[PDB]
């Protein structure tokens, strides 16, 4: 029902770690400004998740219990998770209030991006069912944390040492969605379910990249090591 | 061969 010390504890540990992503406002106000041609978005993107794994990585270093893993099942962790993590931060700065007809204009210049629209239309799909769950800052950080720390990931040697780091994180979102939304008990595992779906955008996340209407598919050192890309 | 992410991981 409530947390403990030790819950309170890590959950604003997690938030102190999970804020020091770039803020919406930063990421929004740059494809809101002006409308980009199919060659600067994708430069934007590769920008911004360079960035994005970039934070993941510190962020990920700093989960209790990370650095004490097998360092082949830490790599494995990362590549694991490193898409979803993209798309769940995505979904989060998607759903964040913006002045009236600013989120038409982003849905506009994210559907105008450069990629086929059959990979779009999952994406937006996703983002609005994450935003009917109405989650605070604390579930999308718990969740990513939560996703990062899945011991069902391939190639993991260790899947117990990974599964004990999992478990307090759950507990303390569990406990969250208790607090914060009474009235809708199946809520905590409305979340669990959205991490199925998160999955999804791994299996032809490199085809939705190579499908970007550019002459050169260009990724940074860092993007072709965690993504599968040349 | 993942020597960025091991660097990230291995630094400081
Ligand atoms: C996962 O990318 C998809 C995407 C859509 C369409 C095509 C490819 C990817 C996406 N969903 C978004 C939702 C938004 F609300 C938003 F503001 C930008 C969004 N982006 C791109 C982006 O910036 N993702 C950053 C990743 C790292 C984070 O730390 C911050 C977000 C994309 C949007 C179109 C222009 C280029 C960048």
């Amino acid at each position: 029902m409530e947390l403990t010390p030790d819950q309170q504890t890590l959950l604003h540990f997690i938030m102190d770690s999970y804020n020091k992503q770039r803020m919406p406002q930063e990421i929004t106000n740059k494809i809101l400004k002006e409308a980009f041609s199919a060659e600067e978005n994708f430069l934007i993107l590769t920008e911004m998740a360079t960035n994005h794994v970039q934070v993941l990585v510190e962020f990920t270093k700093k989960l209790p219990g990370f650095q004490t893993l097998d360092h082949e099942d830490q790599i494995a962790l990362l590549k694991g998770s490193a898409v979803e993590a993209m798309f769940l931060r995505s979904a989060e700065i998607f759903n964040k209030k913006l002045p009236s007809g600013h989120s038409d204009l982003l849905e506009a210049r994210i559907r105008n991006s450069g990629i086929s629209d059959e990979y779009i239309t999952p994406m937006f799909s996703f983002y609005k069912s994450i935003g009917e769950l109405k989650m605070t800052q604390e579930e999308y950080a718990l969740l990513t944390a939560i996703v990062i720390l899945s011991p069902d990931r391939q190639y993991i040697k260790d899947r117990e040492a990974v599964e004990k780091l999992q478990e307090p994180l759950l507990d303390v979102l569990q406990k969250l969605c208790k607090i914060h939304q009474p009235e809708n008990p199946q809520h905590f595992a409305c979340l669990l379910g959205r991490l199925t779906e998160l999955r999804t955008f791994n299996h032809h996340h490199a085809e939705m990249l190579m499908s970007w209407r550019v002459n050169d598919h260009k990724f940074t050192p860092l993007l072709c090591e965690i993504w599968d890309v040349q | 061969d993942h020597q960025l992410l091991r660097y990230l991981l291995d630094k400081d």
